[PDB]
């Protein structure tokens, strides 16, 4: 499940960043 | 397709950065 | 449901880096 | 097996990166002594 | 033994990603 748990925390962590910028836009 | 989603998905990310 | 999550999650940032 | 080869090259760019940018926080840390 | 190189790589880049 280690490829599983990484992705998602990336995917997660992607996500978040872009949700930020988007309030900065 | 879904092997086929990942590779391609990876290959594009490995193609932008390289 | 973790791979699909996982799967869905690298298309996603695949798309995201395509529309950057 | 493609895939696999990607995500090396993922990792090699973002191991080069993180080397990159813990070189400047050194030239950083050197500057502000 | 380079599958499993490239799955502890991503490993180490969410590891990356935290402590960021």
């Amino acid at each position: 499940r280690c490829c599983v748990d990484a992705v998602n925390f990336v995917a997660e962590s992607t996500r978040d960043q872009e949700a930020t910028g988007e309030e900065v836009s | 397709p879904e092997l086929r989603e990942v590779v391609s998905s990876i290959s594009y990310i490995a193609r932008q950065l390289q | 449901p973790e791979v699909k999550s996982a799967i869905e999650g690298i298309k996603y940032i695949a798309e995201t880096m395509k529309s950057d | 097996k493609p895939a696999v080869d990607g995500a090396n090259f993922i990792v090699n760019h973002m191991r080069d990166q993180n080397n990159y940018n813990e070189e400047k926080d050194s030239w950083n840390r050197v500057a502000r002594t």
